[PDB]
DNA sequence: TCGTGCTGAGTGATATCTGCTTTGGGTGGGTGGGTGGGTTGAGGCAAT
DNA sequence: AGCAGATATCACTCAGCACGA
């Protein structure tokens, strides 16, 4: 009714109901595909809703969005300093105070590329930001080898931001300088809280490889942790 | 100066191919009155294109299929072989 | 030595141009009229005697380079002429007001001047040609000299809103003054001046890119395949450009009036030709379906619409989160080995996951395209070479123009031309060049199916108008240059003569469509194309079309569908005799693997054509599959990908005929397919092969019993 | 005594619907009017002082054509931009000839 | 008009060698810049 | 040590002909 896509979910429901511990045990373990997973039944369901009930409410408009889930309560709120590499890849919940905000960074998510011979026009998908460039052109007639230029402006882009969190006072065991942590919020959740506000941010614990130089494929041992947030209170 | 992969004859006549075709083609694929055409079309390319993926995994499916044409055409051992499976069915 | 002496060239091709005139800039009056100098006509002479002497015999163009560099064109000769011809105008003012006033002094010599000056225009706007005897300055010199001509070509159709083809028309019309029997050669030798400078401004366009081979093309590739000068666009130069300009000055006008008095006040050896020039130049880009279609909003909203339906079917293969959510994927086969997948996509579909094990393969198999280059042969662009359904996008006021001009002239002298052009080549028929060969076929076509879609809305305006073209010279005249082409292997003749044989038996069977009793005549001429030869010919061009290029590929199709549509119709309605046609053995002759690969090979490209191509492509099919029951032919796998990529949802959109089409022969093909299926095992493996050749076996499998 | 392979500008691929658009745009910048010819009148006075620049109202483009070609130029301005520069261009050709040549 | 080599030079392609340059720090400079980093201590200047 | 450009030596495709069928 009200046109908006994202979906927020309780994941103690998922205990309250016996067929789906086992979903919410997943959740809590494999969040990725366990989240492209309810994306996708989410849109399913959204559909087949108007499909049986023969509503007047357009289906092309339905099928063009896209359709996220935000789950929250995931269990007992860790510290900064508790988070070992056991956690890496795990969702987490973390309490803090935001810090600083980056602006809107533009974050690619489908590839135009345009041949240079015939001016036909090819949308190659992004996967682990590596561009999927073709070796030569699609077309039978023309055949062009290496002949394909990327259009930055005719490509289709997300927002990205990046936040800085600083644990709770409470969380301080002796009066140190609080730890700090770094946020990612992508979508609907960018621009979802400013400096100074206290939040509670579901995400996962992700590791992120960082190039030695600028040069060369050669990383650093030592790899960097983030949070991926899918839910900010 | 490295010897490249070809879908040779010797490859084709394999327990992994041709017989294998035969031996289990028929089980996997379904041709349904019930279904789309596209599904049904989608369902035989499905089980060729796993097939020929094991076989052969250089390929793409279409590549195969234009190889398959090549082979067939210029290979004397395959001819022998089709006209042999040809020749049990007729005597059947 | 030789850059010596280009030097030496260069600067006393500039003394001419700056000692030819300029402007008069001590008069008051502005702008500043143009001025001659002392020796206008002596200087026009000499370069002509360069043109002459150093052009041509020393086989080079660096003349030509050094007149266009110093701009001896757009700065003294369309002024001159244009001068000129308001000079004339005020005279004919005057007479008006008074014939006995007259205001004009050395009449003579400003003629002369005028005649030398388009003399020298029509020198540098003669189409260039390479060849492979030509001269390695002359290779060299190409791409510039056609730049020039574009820049020439521009400031002709611009200057002065293009008063020159009004100089050029009054200068025709001081020859049409006298009479046919007074014209002296140098009269006809001046009209054809006239006309060859038409053709020549309607001909020029923009070159090829031309690149060395010698080496594999660099990690950069090509960047962009730009042949227009600096300050050129194409508006410019386009053939809107070129009709308005002919509006403004009348020279269709002119042209109708040299076309309809054809053969009769005029010696039609020296206008026959450069009429037929003209025409094929006029209409050889223009497709006739677009000239028988606010509107522009209508049909904007209705491509947006179609551009929204093709992104909601991309969307369902873009993931919802962001690139690197990271979500990873294994599929097992029907063996028990796993193979990994990334993207959300692979999650949830499987199909998709198949697609993107496929396309994630690095392999490609070497694709080699046999592509000959126009400019070689000497030809122009024309829809042999041109991409289907590369369209020109005419204005309101200039398509209603060119529609009238076309009408006005099939309605006078059509007929005449058509006659005086097919004597004159069948007098001439072994000094045919390829350009003229193709120049007749493509002319004789353009303008029979222009009348035959005209007829069709319209009732009015009829067949009787190219009628001329079902009369037996002509007729003949076709079949032996296709036949020869055919024999010759020259392709291009080849092409041009299968575009005027299908657009032939289009017009036959209209004619019998519209009175039997007198078209027993044209079942006259029916028998007699329907020669064994030729039955032979017409199948062979089919089984051949596969090697070469798309449009060969299309107008095989038509014209098979052509000659299965008459075959049919005429052995239905009464009994041919040309030996008693047999179309069930015809049929037959039809009916082999590379007539089918051919029609394969057509189908895949599917996202260029229209519907109508498609529905001939399946109307054969479908006299293959169940008129014929020739159903082994079919039983490929490229037929089934080609099908799966059209039924799928990417690939044809929903709201379509063509899609009912498809649809329609997949059920047909798909429940025989399985028929087949469940009585022969050995069609699994069969599939995948060509047909066997075998005297035991062959039957067996061809028709299964 | 050399090797060339020739490409050719006419087997390139139009966009349909960008000449639609600037099909659209040559109406609307011709036939507008609010009764005088407002964007004829403009083009003139730029005839008149040589200037570049061309203004026009985003409110007067929704009205015409159903707004659909104020809707297409608003989600696709860099795609389509292009060929509204074809269409003025032809305008600017038809009415001020000499307005094409700069000054 | 199928099958089976023999010829073949053309059109590739991919397996295979030849030269930078880098880190950061004055053992590359200030005709590469100071919004790509370094950078705390002394010194001179104007507003106070 | 790693990376980007280049040389040169490696095969493969369409080309077409002789025999016989
Ligand atoms: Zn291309």
């Amino acid at each position: 009714e009200l046109g908006t896509s994202n979906l927020n979910l309780d994941a103690r429901n998922l205990l309250a109901y016996k067929q789906t511990e086992d979903l919410y045990h997943q959740l809590l373990n494999y969040p990725q595909e366990v989240i492209s997973i309810m994306d996708q039944t989410i849109k399913d369901c959204m559909v087949s809703l108007i499909v049986d009930n023969n509503l007047d409410y357009d289906l092309d408009e339905i099928e063009t969005k896209f359709y996220k889930v935000r789950p929250y309560n995931v269990g007992s709120c860790k510290g900064m300093r508790e988070l070992n590499p056991n956690d890496i890849d795990k969702l987490i919940n973390l309490k803090g105070l935001v810090l600083r905000s980056t602006p809107v960074i533009p974050d690619m998510k489908v590839a135009f590329f345009k041949c240079n011979v015939c001016d036909h026009t090819m949308a190659v998908e992004i996967d682990r930001g590596v561009i999927q460039e073709p070796a030569r052109c699609e077309r039978i007639d023309c055949n062009e080898p290496n002949s394909m230029s990327l259009i930055h402006n005719r490509c289709s882009f997300a927002d990205k931001q990046v936040i800085k969190l600083q644990e709770t006072p409470d969380f301080v065991p002796d009066g140190q300088t609080p730890h700090s942590i770094s946020l990612c919020v992508y979508d609907e959740l960018v621009d979802s809280c400013r400096a100074g506000d206290r939040i509670e941010v579901t995400g996962t614990f992700r590791s992120i490889p960082i190039r030695a130089n600028s040069r060369q494929r050669v990383l650093k041992s030592l790899y960097k942790t983030y949070v991926d947030v899918v839910h900010v209170k | 100066r490295r010897p490249q992969v070809k879908l040779t004859a010797e490859k084709l006549l394999s327990d992994k191919g041709l017989p294998y075709v035969l031996k289990n083609a028929h089980k996997r694929i379904r041709i349904s009155s019930k279904k789309n055409s596209y599904d049904n079309l989608s369902n035989i390319i499905q089980f060729y294109q796993l097939w020929a993926h094991e076989l052969f995994p250089k390929a793409k499916f279409k590549d195969f299929m234009k190889i398959c044409q090549t082979v067939g055409k210029t290979d004397p051992v395959l001819r022998e072989y089709r006209v042999s499976l040809f020749r049990d069915e007729m005597g059947m | 030595a030789a850059d010596f002496s280009l030097t030496v060239l260069r600067a006393r091709i500039a003394l001419l141009a700056t000692a030819i005139g300029g402007p008069d800039y001590t008069s008051q009056i502005d702008p500043p009229p143009y001025k001659l100098g002392d020796d206008c006509l002596a200087c026009l002479k000499d370069l002509k005697r360069w043109f002459k002497l150093v052009d041509d015999q020393q086989k080079r163009w660096d003349v030509a380079m050094a007149v266009a560099e110093y701009r001896i064109l757009t700065d003294d000769l369309l002024p001159i002429l244009i001068d000129w011809e308001n000079k004339c105008s005020l005279a004919a003012k005057l007479a008006k007001n008074n014939p006995d006033h007259e205001e004009f002094r050395n009449k003579a010599y400003y003629d002369k001047i005028a005649l030398n000056c388009l003399q020298l225009l029509v020198l540098m706007t003669w189409p260039l040609i390479v060849t492979e005897q030509s001269s390695s300055n002359q290779i060299t010199l190409y791409g510039e000299l056609k730049k020039h001509q574009l820049v020439y070509k521009k400031t002709i159709l611009s200057m002065e809103s293009g008063k020159v083809l009004r100089a050029a028309i009054r200068l025709a019309l001081d020859v049409i003054k006298i009479d046919r029997l007074s014209r002296t050669p140098r009269d006809n030798m001046v009209l054809k001046l006239v006309l060859n400078f038409f053709r020549n401004v309607i001909a020029i366009e923009p070159g090829e890119f031309t690149i060395n081979t010698k080496k594999s093309m660099p990690k950069k590739g090509i960047t962009s395949i730009d042949t227009l000068p600096p300050n050129v666009s194409m508006d410019d130069i386009s053939l809107n450009t070129v009709i308005s300009s002919f509006h403004k000055n009348k020279v269709f006008g002119f042209l109708l009036t040299l076309t309809s008095s054809l053969s009769k006040e005029f010696d039609q050896d020296f206008i026959n030709i450069p009429l037929l020039e003209i025409m094929f130049y006029f209409t050889k880009d223009v497709n006739q379906e677009l000239l028988f279609p606010t509107s522009a909003g209508f049909e904007l909203s209705k491509l947006l619409q179609k551009e929204h339906q093709m992104r909601k079917n991309v969307i369902k293969h873009t993931s919802a989160r962001h690139s690197r959510f990271g979500g990873l994927l294994s599929i097992q086969t029907p063996d028990k080995t796993r193979l990994t997948v990334s993207g959300s996509q692979a999650l949830v579909d499987e199909k998709i996951a198949l697609q993107k094990l496929d396309d994630s393969k690095k392999w490609n198999k070497r694709i080699i395209k046999k592509h000959q280059s126009v400019a070689a042969e000497g030809l122009p662009n024309s829809l042999l070479n041109s991409q289907t359904g590369k369209a020109i996008f005419f204005t309101e006021s200039n398509g209603k123009h060119f529609k009238e001009f076309i009408n006005n002239f099939i309605d006078s002298g059509f007929n005449i031309l058509l006659h005086s052009v097919t004597n004159y080549f069948t007098t001439e028929q072994d000094r045919m060049v390829t350009l003229e060969q193709v120049e007749y076929l493509l002319f004789f076509a353009w303008f029979v199916k222009y009348q035959l879609l005209r007829s069709k809305i319209d009732n009015s305006a009829d067949i009787k108008q190219v009628s001329e073209a079902l009369k037996e010279v002509t007729f003949i005249l076709v079949s032996s240059l296709l036949r020869s082409a055919y024999d010759l292997k020259n392709w291009t003749v080849t092409h041009a003569g299968m575009i005027a044989f299908n657009e032939l038996l289009n017009l036959v069977s209209r004619t019998k469509a519209a009175q039997e009793e007198d078209s027993t005549d044209i079942e006259f001429i029916v028998s007699r194309l329907f020669s064994d030869e030729r039955i032979q010919l017409l199948s062979n061009l089919p089984k051949i079309g596969s090697k070469y290029s798309l449009q060969f590929m299309k107008s095989c199709i038509e014209l098979t569908h052509s000659v299965l549509k008459v075959l049919e119709q005429y052995s239905d309605d009464k009994t041919l005799v040309i030996i008693e046609v047999n179309f069930q053995k015809v049929q037959a002759n039809y009916m082999t693997e590379p007539v089918i690969e051919t029609y394969i090979n057509f189908l895949e490209r599917f996202r260029e054509l229209e519907d109508d191509s498609i529905k001939k492509v399946f109307s054969f099919f479908h006299r293959v599959f169940v008129q014929a029951k020739e159903q082994a032919l079919l039983f490929r796998f490229d037929l089934i990908i080609l099908l799966r990529e059209m039924l799928s949802p990417d690939g044809l959109d929903r709201m379509s005929r063509s899609r009912k089409y498809v649809s329609q022969f997949s059920d047909y093909f798909l429940a025989r397919l399985k028929k087949r299926l469940k009585k022969s095992p050995a069609w699994f493996v069969g599939l995948l092969f060509p047909p066997l050749h075998n005297s035991e076996v062959g039957f067996y499998q061809r028709y299964g019993e | 005594s050399f090797k060339s392979r020739a490409l050719n500008h006419v087997k390139k691929v139009d966009d349909v619907t960008g000449e639609k658009v600037r099909e659209a745009f040559e109406q609307f910048l011709e036939d507008f009017s609010v009764v005088e010819k407002v964007y004829r009148a403009q083009i003139e006075f730029m005839k008149i002082y040589d200037l570049n620049t061309i203004y026009i109202d985003y409110q007067h483009l929704s009205m015409r054509e159903n707004g659909a070609l104020a809707m297409a130029i608003s989600e696709q301005y860099y795609r389509f931009l292009p060929f509204l520069q074809k269409g003025l261009r032809r305008v600017v050709r038809k009415y001020a000839p000499e307005l094409l040549n700069t000054s």
